[PDB]
C-alpha cells in the first residue's frame, strides 16, 4: 500500500485465484483516539472503533472512501484504489491500445516544433469517473524543466456501438541551458483512475521524432503572359523554429508517378487541386497536412 | 481448498460454564478467521471475525483468539441462548471453507429411554407392507443401540432410525426405529422384539408383541 | 558557396545510407530505434552548439581556428569558437571507432557487412577541411566479431544524429 | 433493518432448471458484495461463491465453477442463484448472504431457501395409527405418517390442544424415494377412553389433510 495523493492510496493485487487479499491499517488524521467509529462509501454502518481500523483489501468491494466519526461530524478520510496486476502484467482497461506505432502504444505524442512545448493525447471508451493526472521529465536529472497541464476532451469520434472518447494534454520543456542535441528521451506519465480502478502509463521520446509541422504558410502562382508554367511559391510556417538555416525544411509538391520533393522554398510544375507538404529536413518525421489551391 | 477442521466434533456442557471450541486451518490464514453459529432450521447468525472480534451487536460474553493456525472461541458465562452447532470460517484464499461444526448439547443427569413396540396397523397390512415401529422415549446421552430381532432372529438393513433435538425443556433425546415389512413375510412370523441398550440401563431392556390382545 | 556545408552534406547523406545498410543486412541483431553517445562528458559539443541567436548569452577555452579552414565566417570565428573545436573532436573519436571496427569486420570470416570507405573518407575530408590542431588520447576493452557488429548499429545511429547536428551548425554558418 | 429474504422453497425433478432469488433491504445495497452458501441435508456449509452488486465482478468456488450461475438486478436489489440442469445431488437449503467490506465474510444471512431435487412427484401422506398396548400408569401412542413427498409436513394433537409431551419425529427419506415420520405422544394409563386423542397431519404440497383418530384395541 502506497500513497497517491494526500489521503488517497493504492493496493496492489494479483489476479491468481489461490492469492491471498492485504492486511493494511488505516490510522485516523487526528490527535484524540477516543470514541471514533469507521464508514466506508456513504453507508452509515460502523465497521469498526479506534483511531485504526485494521482491514482486508482483497476486492474492490473492499475499496472506496473509509471515514472515521466522532460525535456525528465527520473526522478524516482514507480513499483507495486497487492497482489491478493480471498475471506479471499490470491492468490497461481504460485507455485504447491505438497500435499505431508497435504496440502497446496507449499514450501519443506530437510537436510543431524544436521548442519544447508538446501535445500528447490518449483514447478512452469509457466517459465517466475519470481523473488524469500527468508529469514529465528528461532523463532521471532536472526534475523541473518539463511541466504539465490538465488533460482535457478534445473529441467524440463514434464507432460501431461504444462511442470513443479523446483527452489531450499540453506540456513544455525549459532547460535552464538549452543543448544542440537530445541525448536523453522525454519521458510522459499518466496516471489513470476509473472510480476504484488505478492505473499508470508511460512513454518515452525524442522531440526529433514526434514532429509535425503546420502546413506551408501561403502560396501564388505566376503564368506570365501566356504560357501556361504553373509557378509555386510560398513561405516557412509561422510555428516552425528559427533559425530556418540552423532548421532547415523539405516539401512534398503534389496535385490531383509525378510527385516532387524539394528543399528549396519555391518551385515551378506544369498545368492541367494543387498541394504541398513539409517535413523536417533532418529526419523522416512526420508529413505536415495539405495546403490547397485552385488550378 | 485450505481445510478447516474444527474439535471437537461435539460436546456437552451446562449454564454457566466456560466452554473452548477450537478450529485450525490446513495452512496459515492470518487473522482471517470468522465464527458462526446455527440452530436447528435457522440461519447462521454471524458471531466474530479477524479472528478476536466480536461483529456489531453480539452479546460480551463470547470472545475469540489466535491467528496463523490455531484459533479459538470462548464463552466466560454460558446460557440458554448460546446452544447450537458452532462453524469456524476461513476468508484469506479463495473458495473460503468452513469447519464441520462443532456442537453444543446441555449437560444433564444420566436417564434411561422409556420403550415402546408398536404393531402394525390392520389397516395398513390390507395396503401390502407393515411398519413395525419401536419407541425409545426421553433419554440420555442420545448414544443409544436399538435392534430389531423377529424369532430371536436378527435383522440387518431393514430398519430406519430417527432421533429428535434433545427436548427445549426437559434437555432430553428420543428416537424410534422403524422396521418394515411387506404383508407376506410379516405374516410369516409370531415374536417381533426390538432390544434397546444403553448406558442408562443395567441391561439390555426389550419389548415384544406376538399377535393376540383383546 | 560555403566549403564545409559541401563535406557536411557529403557526411549525413554517407552515414544516412550506410546506417541504411546495416538495419538491412542486421537482421538477427537489435538494430531498431537502445541510444548511446560515446562523446558524453567528454566532448562540449552538446552545450555550445546552437545559433547565436538562441545562446542569448553565455549563461550555461580551447578557442584558436586555423587559417584556410572556411570562411563564410563573418559569424564563425565567433563564440562557435567553442563549438568548431569540440566538433572536430567529435571527429576523432567516432574515426578511431569506426576505423577500429572496419579493421575487425575485414577480418570476420562470415563476410556479413562491411564498412563502405566513402564514409570513411568523408569523416576525413572533413576534418582536413576544419584542419585543426589537436593532441589527444585514444581506457576500454576488446570485443568479438559479433560483439563489434552490435557496437555498429548504435553508433552508426549515434553518429548520424551527430552528423545531423553538424549539419545545422554548416547550414547556420553558410547562410550568415 | 439489514434484510436478506430469499424466495420460498422449491422442489423440482433432475434435469429442469431453477432461479432462486434474495431481496436484500435496509442497507446500501451497492456498498456490500453479495453470496450464496448451500448446506446439504444434515451437513455442513459450502461456500458457493460471491460477486457485486453493481459490476459484474464474480468470485465462484472452483467447485460450483460453471455448475451454477450469480446474477444481481440491482434496480429492484435483488441476487439471483440459477441452474440450468438440476441433479439429484443439487437437493439443499441455499442461503443467501451479504459479504462484510474490509473483511470478507458474511454480515449477515438469508433464511435461507429449501430446495429438493427428487425423481418423485407430489403426494400426501397416509395416515396409521400407533394403538396403546396394555399397561394396567403411563402409555404412549402416536400417528405414523407415511409415504408422502415433499417436505414439509405439520402434525397436532387435538386440534392443538395437546402439546407438552408429543414428540414429531424429523422425516426420514426412505428408499423408494418417499418421506415418513411417526409422531407420538406420552399420557397416563388412565385417559384411554375419557378424552380421546386425534392427529392432525397437514401436507400443504397437495391439499391434504388428515385426522385419525388413535384407540386401544
Ligand atoms: C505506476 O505504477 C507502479 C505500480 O503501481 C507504481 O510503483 C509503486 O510505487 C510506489 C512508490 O512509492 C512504491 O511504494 C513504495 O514502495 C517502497 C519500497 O517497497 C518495499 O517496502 C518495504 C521494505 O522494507 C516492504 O513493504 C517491501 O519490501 C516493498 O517492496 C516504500 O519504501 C515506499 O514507502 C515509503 O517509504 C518512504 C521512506 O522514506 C516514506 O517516506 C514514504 O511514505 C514511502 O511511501 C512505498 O510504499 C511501490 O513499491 C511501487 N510498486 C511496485 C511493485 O513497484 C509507480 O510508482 C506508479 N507511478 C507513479 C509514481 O505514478
Amino acid at each position: 500500500i502506497w500513497e497517491l495523493k494526500k489521503d488517497v492510496y493504492v493496493v496492489e493485487l494479483d489476479w491468481y485465484p489461490d492469492a491471498p487479499g492485504e492486511m493494511v491499517v488505516l490510522t485516523c488524521d487526528t490527535p484524540e483516539e477516543d470514541g471514533i467509529t469507521w464508514t466506508l462509501d456513504q453507508s452509515s454502518e460502523v465497521l469498526g472503533s479506534g483511531k485504526t481500523l485494521t482491514i482486508q483489501v482483497k476486492e474492490f468491494g473492499d475499496a472506496g472512501q473509509y471515514t472515521c466519526h466522532k460525535g456525528g461530524e465527520v473526522l478524516s478520510h482514507s480513499l483507495l484504489l486497487l492497482h489491478k496486476k493480471e498475471d506479471g502484467i499490470w491492468s490497461t482497461d481504460i485507455l485504447k491500445d491505438q497500435k499505431e506505432p508497435k504496440n502497446k502504444t496507449f499514450l501519443r505524442c506530437e510537436a510543431k516544433n524544436y521548442s519544447g512545448r508538446f501535445t500528447c493525447w490518449w483514447l478512452t471508451t469509457i466517459s465517466t469517473d475519470l481523473t488524469f493526472s500527468v508529469k514529465s521529465s528528461r532523463g532521471s536529472s532536472d526534475p523541473q524543466g518539463v511541466t504539465c497541464g490538465a488533460a482535457t476532451l478534445s473529441a467524440e469520434r463514434v464507432r460501431g456501438d461504444n462511442k470513443e472518447y479523446e483527452y489531450s494534454v499540453e506540456c513544455q520543456e525549459d532547460s535552464a541551458c538549452p543543448a544542440a542535441e537530445e541525448s536523453l528521451p522525454i519521458e510522459v506519465m499518466v496516471d489513470a483512475v476509473h472510480k476504484l480502478k488505478y492505473e499508470n502509463y508511460t512513454s518515452s521520446f525524442f522531440i526529433r521524432d514526434i514532429i509535425k509541422p503546420d502546413p506551408p504558410k501561403n502560396l501564388q502562382l505566376k503564368p506570365l503572359k501566356n504560357s501556361r508554367q504553373v509557378e509555386v511559391s510560398w513561405e516557412y510556417p509561422d510555428t516552425w523554429s528559427t533559425p530556418h538555416s540552423y532548421f532547415s525544411l523539405t516539401f512534398c509538391v503534389q496535385v490531383q508517378k509525378d510527385r516532387v520533393f524539394t528543399d528549396k522554398t519555391s518551385a515551378t510544375v506544369i498545368c492541367r487541386s494543387i498541394s504541398v507538404r513539409a517535413q523536417d529536413r533532418y529526419y523522416s518525421s512526420s508529413w505536415s497536412e495539405w495546403a490547397s489551391v485552385p488550378c | 481448498d485450505i481445510q478447516m477442521t474444527q474439535s471437537p466434533s461435539s460436546l456437552s456442557a451446562s449454564v454457566g460454564d466456560r466452554v473452548t471450541i477450537t478450529c485450525r486451518a490446513s495452512q496459515g490464514i492470518s487473522s482471517w478467521l470468522a465464527w458462526y453459529q446455527q440452530k436447528p432450521e435457522k440461519a447462521p447468525k454471524s458471531l466474530i471475525y479477524a479472528a478476536s472480534s466480536l461483529q456489531s451487536g453480539v452479546p460480551s460474553r463470547f470472545s475469540g483468539s489466535g491467528s496463523g493456525t490455531d484459533f479459538t472461541l470462548t464463552i466466560s458465562s454460558l446460557q440458554p441462548e448460546d446452544f447450537a452447532t458452532y462453524y469456524c470460517q476461513q476468508y484469506n484464499i479463495y473458495p473460503y471453507t468452513f469447519g464441520q461444526g462443532t456442537k453444543l448439547e446441555i449437560k444433564r443427569t444420566v436417564a434411561a429411554p422409556s420403550v415402546f413396540i408398536f404393531p402394525p396397523s390392520d389397516e395398513q397390512l390390507k395396503s401390502g407392507t407393515a411398519s413395525v415401529v419401536c419407541l425409545l422415549n426421553n433419554f440420555y446421552p442420545r448414544e443409544a443401540k436399538v435392534q430389531w430381532k423377529v424369532d430371536n432372529a436378527l435383522q440387518s438393513g431393514n430398519s430406519q432410525e430417527s432421533v429428535t433435538e434433545q427436548d427445549s425443556k426437559d434437555s432430553t433425546y428420543s428416537l424410534s426405529s422403524t422396521l418394515t415389512l411387506s404383508k407376506a413375510d410379516y405374516e410369516k412370523h409370531k415374536v417381533y422384539a426390538c432390544e434397546v441398550t444403553h448406558q442408562g440401563l443395567s441391561s439390555p431392556v426389550t419389548k415384544s408383541f406376538n399377535r393376540g390382545e383383546c | 558557396m560555403f566549403p564545409c556545408l559541401h563535406h557536411s552534406q557529403n557526411l549525413l547523406r554517407a552515414v544516412s545510407n550506410m546506417l541504411q545498410k546495416a538495419r538491412q543486412t542486421l537482421e538477427f541483431y537489435p538494430c531498431t530505434s537502445d541510444h548511446e553517445d560515446i562523446t558524453k562528458d567528454k566532448t562540449s559539443t552538446v552545450e555550445a552548439c546552437l545559433p547565436l541567436e538562441l545562446t542569448k548569452n553565455e549563461s550555461c577555452e580551447t578557442s584558436f581556428i586555423t587559417n584556410g579552414s572556411c570562411l563564410a565566417s563573418r559569424k564563425t570565428s565567433f563564440m562557435m569558437a567553442l563549438c568548431l573545436s569540440s566538433i572536430y573532436e567529435d571527429l576523432k573519436m567516432y574515426q578511431v571507432e569506426f576505423k577500429t571496427m572496419n579493421a575487425k569486420l575485414l577480418m570476420d570470416p562470415k563476410r556479413q557487412i562491411f564498412l563502405d570507405q566513402n564514409m570513411l573518407a568523408v569523416i576525413d575530408e572533413l576534418m582536413q577541411a576544419l584542419n585543426f590542431n589537436s593532441e589527444t588520447v585514444p581506457s576500454l576493452e576488446e570485443p568479438d566479431f559479433y560483439k563489434t557488429k552490435i557496437k555498429l548499429c548504435i553508433l552508426l545511429h549515434a553518429f548520424r544524429i551527430r552528423a545531423v547536428t553538424i549539419d545545422r551548425v554548416m547550414s547556420y554558418l553558410n547562410a550568415s | 433493518e439489514v434484510q436478506l429474504v430469499q424466495s420460498g422453497a422449491e422442489v423440482k425433478k433432475p434435469g429442469e432448471s431453477l432461479k432462486i432469488s434474495c431481496k436484500g433491504s435496509g442497507y446500501s445495497f451497492t456498498t456490500y458484495w453479495l453470496g450464496w452458501v448451500r448446506q446439504m441435508p444434515g451437513k455442513g456449509l459450502d461456500w458457493i461463491g460471491i460477486m457485486s452488486p453493481v459490476d459484474s465482478d464474480i468470485r465462484y468456488s472452483p467447485s460450483f465453477q460453471g455448475q451454477v450461475t450469480m446474477s444481481v438486478d440491482k434496480s429492484i436489489t435483488t441476487a439471483y442463484l440459477q441452474w440450468n440442469s438440476l441433479k439429484a445431488s443439487d437437493t439443499a437449503m441455499y442461503y443467501c448472504a451479504r459479504r462484510r467490506p474490509g473483511q470478507g465474510y458474511f454480515d449477515f444471512w438469508g433464511q435461507g431457501t429449501l430446495v429438493t431435487v427428487s425423481s418423485s412427484s407430489t403426494k400426501g401422506p397416509s395416515v396409521f395409527p400407533l394403538a396403546p398396548s396394555s399397561k394396567s400408569g403411563t402409555a404412549a401412542l402416536g400417528c405414523l405418517v407415511k409415504d408422502y413427498f415433499p417436505e414439509p409436513v405439520t402434525v397436532s394433537w387435538n386440534s392443538g390442544a395437546l402439546t407438552s409431551g408429543v414428540h414429531t419425529f424429523p422425516a426420514v427419506l426412505q428408499s423408494s424415494g418417499l418421506y415418513s415420520l411417526s409422531s407420538v405422544v406420552t399420557v397416563p394409563s388412565s385417559s384411554l377412553g375419557t378424552q380421546t386423542y386425534i392427529c392432525n397431519v397437514n401436507h400443504k404440497p397437495s391439499n391434504t389433510k388428515v385426522d385419525k383418530r388413535v384407540e386401544p384395541k
